[PDB]
């Protein structure tokens, strides 16, 4: 009866009830962790041969 | 003359 | 260049080696998955191969040797892991044709031989269709018509027209005809019939696998 | 003689064929590891074997006759005709091969699983290619580019195995007739005659433990293949082996009624089991019939 | 009392946070991004072929140490392989060889692996035995297992066939936490950086943010229209990819509460079988049902390339911690080292 | 896990004899085998190699074809045969373990050894600076070897290896490739060097690190020892 419903009521209402933030600020964090590490990225930024463990 | 052939 | 790392090639060659030699293992042993509805149905058959989740049986009969995958404890959906059997040799499924009778039973048992001789994954796969309970269809034929599960139905409620009608019903749901072949069979109690049964369908489709190996299917 | 004019057409159209026909084969099997199971491997031998025997044969026996003369000189002649030798042995060992692979597939499934293994095939693949240039030694060591005058007065030289005693001579042409001919040819013909009972008897208790139309027409299909193998297996080999048995046995008149042109239709047919073997196989096993679509 | 007002309640909630989400979709992440040079095209290179396998492989994972990598295939074997050397480490005989997961531990001590089998085996690489053996026979699930990641040596979570998500303790082999409120199979994990959030993908097309320690469900998400079969976290561990046999990918952020951008085309109608990002995450790699791994730009949303190599289903597809290579298991059975 | 290792004792001076060495509680077959050899009173030298599939099998010079090295696995048990056997080669023998793969412990575990009393270039030089260092506990010391050749291989790591064999026991793997602790050393062991100079040091020393220290190479066979620095107490 309840064990499904009830407390499906009781994690619904506990998940509506979250803080949340704008879409734009999440998006201008994803973008900046992006920009701040560009360079940390040998598929972004290529790898000269020397580095990249992987050459022939 | 020429008579003759290569085996295969 | 290397120093020690060619002592890591070594280890890795002998590696390789034996899993060349488990590759052999593998491939010489032959796959059959077993399907169908009922615990006691898998059970009779799992009982008459003379010598939790998946549970794997292995028998050896005619120095071949069998691995036997019950997947009926897993209760999760076909569609995510299913295609671990894209390469068995055949679908052992079995129905017990009490079903009939049984809470309906008979028609989810054919929907579920509509999926898996239809299934993508098991295209080319034969199926081997154990029609179990032989002796209760026979007694519940002299006590209900089969058309209790069949409206369609229209013959002798005796045992040898009822068993090739169910028969036919099965028959006729594999769309793929050509690419499949299904080896029908009725659960023999005398026992040692039902194993060669086996042994004898895996030949088969093992002569239609190396004939499409070598091309001439 | 007109002739010479259809000996270079069908020469060209039947290298052309050949040359193509073994490099899409050579191309697909290598391109595509999945392809790559014991009998397309043997298929990748053959086909190796039968590119070997288009370069090897071809033009080294067409150019020859047209010019009625050897030009390429002494180690050419030994090295051509070594060649020539070696793939002939090697494509015929190759179809025995093959032969037994598929008798014991389908005549002996549960045993062929045991030895049926890319070892094994590499193995006798190994074995074969040893052997063969083992037994293809006498053509550098024997073959001499004896001289001759050619009727214009100028001398010219003819590339010809000459093993220097005569019944030595027979004798080498006897052993090559039967390990390259009718050894394998028995040994085809008993392996495609139990397959063919093997086949027929089911084809007979299905009739009479389930089949269907497209199955029994595969059979039938399969048995047309298998008769056609064996029988362009003995037109391609049998007229050539046949001429070098004469010429063995019956050299001078043998040699004034074969010489020229039709000892050059008898090697275009010989070389025609080269361009068959890719098509009366690869290119008719559904399997390639595909993946060469897959392929680029 | 009834569904005639529970599930009225529970629809009012629903669309109260639908609500609250459409409230808090002020843009489009493609408008914003659109301010960001665009990545261009990834050629990237088969650095190496890992050949050892014989059947499908299903799953692989990256060790932290960047260089080896665990993988797993329905011959029965776990194979550990030096990336850098084509070496074979070790190779484990599976007691149950219908292996569909397994994790490579953050420390290298132990791997584990799991599969229709419902336990999560775990071994131990480094005995002063030398050969690898079970160290737990992690029994307690009831359907087929799909995912394990380990947090810790002494802490592994684990996803099932099941309704369930379960985290264990190996040391005793019991279940400290289950994960419930997932009402279809739970196909797949992936841990945030921190390891103090999980986030689980179902076929029941929700994906569930859950508090390793509380054990409570903190979001769904449901903007799939099919199973998500694959999951990763984005590497900063506020957003996480969602890969679907609908054919989509979808970008969730946690904060958002929302979908921020939808990975597709008009030519993908392949699902998508694993996803993982490039370690500035920049990259998201989705393997698909059709022979290829494609690389987006996770925040343009666009093709940078596509991993050509292969001619089978792509199962798995990991990315090193140091971003150094991309590795694209295959039911090829060949392993594939890309950069 | 266990060596013990039998086949010793007296011997008329070229002879033959048959060491041998029962594993037992490890994967013999999964392991390489080494022996070393530890003259009465010199240092440890090696003798010879026999890998996991019984292939690639090493000697060192100075026994080149004079000794044979062979393995049972399926009968858990190794066989270090000897011919010829010469005066020079008197020593107590140690069969020794080792396995290869990346972040191995090779030389992890070292047999007891077994006694044998025989009645009477081209590689690295470990120059090991120092025969004897005193030292207190609690006090901190410095072993530093040199090696002939940089250890230093192309692909990073120091093939530099540390022992202690402590007084009446057999020797015990410190480190590995220059910065590995083995298993079961303390973690207040620590080793450094620039691929061709190199330190241990040993630091809140104690009782338990009296012994004498050999360093070793791995880069390229015979795997040369240094002669040992004795510390003590």
């Amino acid at each position: 009866s309840i064990a499904q419903a009830r407390k499906l009521v009781e994690q619904l209402k506990m998940e509506a009830n979250i803080d949340r933030i704008k879409v734009s600020k999440a998006a201008a964090d994803l973008m900046a962790y992006c920009e701040a590490h560009a360079k940390e990225d040998p598929l972004l930024t290529p790898v000269p041969a020397s580095e990249n463990p992987f050459r022939e | 003359d020429y008579m003759g052939w290569m085996d295969f | 260049l290397s120093a020690e790392d060619k002592a890591a090639v070594e280890r890795s060659k002998m590696i390789d080696r034996n899993l060349r030699e488990d590759g052999e293992k593998a491939a010489r042993e032959v796959k059959l998955l077993l399907l169908g509805a009922g615990e006691s149905g898998k059970s009779t058959i799992v009982k008459q191969m003379k010598i939790t989740g998946i549970v794997e049986t292995h028998f050896t009969f005619k120095d071949l040797h069998f691995k036997m995958f019950d997947v009926g404890a897993q209760r999760s959906e076909r569609k995510k892991w299913i295609h671990c059997f894209e390469g068995v040799t055949a679908i052992i499924f079995c129905v017990a044709l009490s079903d009939y009778d049984l809470v309906n039973r008979m028609h989810e048992s054919m929907k579920l031989f509509d999926s898996i001789c239809n299934n993508k994954w098991f295209t080319d796969t034969s199926i081997i269709l154990f029609l179990n309970k032989k002796d209760l269809f026979e007694e519940k034929i002299k006590k209900s018509p089969l058309t209790i599960c069949y409206p369609e139905y229209a013959g002798s409620n005796t045992y040898e027209e009822a068993a090739a009608y169910i028969q036919c019903q099965f028959e006729d749901l594999n769309k793929r005809k050509d690419t499949k072949e299904i080896y029908t069979h009725f659960t023999c109690s005398t026992d040692t019939k039902n194993v060669q049964f086996v042994f004898d369908a895996v030949t088969d489709v093992i002569i239609k696998n190396n004939l499409k190996d070598c091309g001439l299917f | 003689e007109w002739q010479p004019a259809v000996q270079i057409l069908l020469y060209s159209l039947i290298f052309l064929l050949s040359v193509l026909g073994n490099t899409l084969v050579i191309t697909v099997l290598i391109r595509n590891k999945r392809m790559r199971t014991v009998t397309n491997i043997f298929l990748l031998s053959l086909a190796v074997s039968d590119l070997m025997l288009c370069l090897f044969c071809m033009p080294f026996n067409l150019i020859p006759n047209l010019l009625k003369d050897f030009i390429f000189g002494s180690a050419v002649c030994k090295t051509t005709t070594y060649f020539m030798g070696t793939s002939v042995s090697v494509s015929t060992f190759n179809l025995v091969a093959i032969s037994l692979e598929r008798y014991g597939a389908i005549c002996k499934p549960l045993q062929s699983r045991v030895w049926q293994t890319k070892s094994h095939a590499l193995k006798v693949i190994a074995a074969t290619w040893c052997l063969s240039f083992t037994i293809m030694t006498p053509y550098p060591i024997y073959s001499n580019l004896v001289p001759f005058t050619k009727n214009n007065n100028q001398t010219a030289n003819m590339c010809r195995f000459l093993l220097p005693n005569d019944v030595m001579q027979q004798s080498w042409h006897t052993f090559l007739l039967l390990i390259l001919f009718l050894i394998p040819g028995i040994v085809m013909m008993v392996a495609y005659g139990l397959i063919s009972l093997e086949l027929y008897q089911g084809i007979k208790f299905e009739a009479s433990s389930n089949s269907s139309a497209a199955n029994l027409m595969a059979k039938k299909r399969v048995i047309r293949m298998l008769i056609v193998i064996v029988v362009l297996f003995f037109l391609c080999w049998m007229p050539i082996f046949s001429a070098n048995a004469w010429r063995a046995y019956d050299t001078a008149s043998a040699e004034r009624r074969l010489s020229g042109t039709p000892i050059s239709f008898i090697l275009l047919l010989s070389y025609t089991s080269s361009c068959v073997n890719p098509i009366i196989y690869c290119f008719m096993n559904k399997r390639f019939r595909l993946g060469f679509m897959a392929t680029f | 009392s009834e569904l005639d007002q529970l599930r009225q309640e529970a629809e009012q909630l629903k669309n109260q946070i639908r609500d609250a989400r459409k409230a808090c979709a002020d843009a489009t992440l493609s408008q914003i991004t659109n301010n960001i040079d665009p990545v261009g095209r990834i050629q990237m290179r088969t650095r190496r072929t890992l050949r050892g396998h014989l059947a499908k492989i299903y799953a692989m994972h990256w060790g932290t140490d960047s260089r080896l990598l665990v993988s797993a295939s329905q011959d029965g074997k776990l194979i550990i392989w030096d990336s850098y050397t084509t070496n074979k480490v070790h190779a484990i005989p599976l007691r149950s060889s219908w292996v569909m997961t397994c994790a490579y531990a953050p420390s290298g001590n132990y791997v584990a692996c799991g599969g229709l089998d419902n336990i999560c085996s775990i071994y131990n690489l480094k005995t002063r035995e030398g050969n690898v053996r079970v160290s737990r026979e992690l029994a307690g699930h009831t359907g087929y297992l799909s995912c394990c990641r380990f947090l810790d040596d002494n802490q592994i979570v684990t996803s099932s066939g099941d309704t369930t998500c379960a985290l264990w303790d190996i040391e005793t082999g019991q279940q400290t936490t289950t994960f419930t409120g997932h009402t279809g199979d739970v196909m797949s994990l992936s841990l945030a950086p921190d390891t103090r959030l999980f986030v689980s993908g179902a076929c029941d097309a929700s994906a569930k943010l859950w508090d390793v320690r509380e054990g409570m469900c903190r979001q769904t998400f449901t903007g799939h229209e099919s199973d998500i079969n694959a999951i990763c976290f984005f590497p900063n561990g506020n957003a996480f990819a969602t890969g679907s046999d609908d054919a989509t990918c979808r970008l969730f952020d946690l904060r958002a509460d929302q979908e921020l951008m939808t990975y597709s085309h008009d030519n993908i109608i392949c699902g998508i079988t694993s996803v993982s990002f490039s370690k500035s995450g920049r990259l998201l790699l989705a393997g698909y049902d059709d022979f290829n791994c494609n690389v987006w730009d996770a925040l343009k949303a666009d093709r940078a390339g596509v991993l050509a190599g292969h001619d089978n289903r792509v199962s798995c597809l990991g990315v090193t911690d140091d971003g150094m290579a991309v590795a694209t298991g295959s039911w090829d059975s060949f392993l594939k080292i890309w950069n | 896990v266990q060596l013990v290792e039998s086949g010793g004792g007296l011997v008329q001076p070229g002879g033959s004899r048959k060491l041998s060495c029962s594993a037992s509680g490890f994967a013999f077959s999964s392991f390489g085998m080494h022996w070393v050899r530890q003259a009465p009173e010199k240092g440890l030298e090696w003798v010879a190699y026999i890998s996991s599939g019984s292939g690639t099998i090493y000697y060192a010079d100075t026994v080149k074809g004079r000794f044979t090295i062979s393995r049972d696995d399926p009968k858990n048990t190794l066989f270090l045969q000897m011919t010829s056997l010469r005066s020079e080669d008197t020593a107590m023998y140690y069969c020794v373990r080792s396995i290869y793969y990346y972040g191995s412990s090779p030389f992890d575990f070292w047999g007891q050894g077994t006694t044998l009393t025989v009645s009477a270039s081209a590689d690295i030089v470990m120059t090991q600076a120092t025969s004897s260092v005193p030292v207190t506990p609690g006090e901190s010391v410095s072993i530093s070897c040199r090696s002939s050749k940089s250890l230093l291989h192309s692909n990073g790591n120091t093939y530099l290896y540390w022992f202690l064999q402590r007084p009446g026991q057999s020797p015990q793997l410190l480190i590995y490739r220059m910065s590995n602790l083995a298993s079961g050393v303390p973690d207040r062991f620590s080793g450094s060097g620039s691929g061709t100079a190199f330190t241990l040091t040993i630091s809140r020393l104690e009782a338990e690190d009296v012994g004498v220290y050999y360093c070793m190479q791995h880069l390229e066979y015979p795997l040369t020892f240094g002669a040992g620095t004795k510390l003590e107490l």
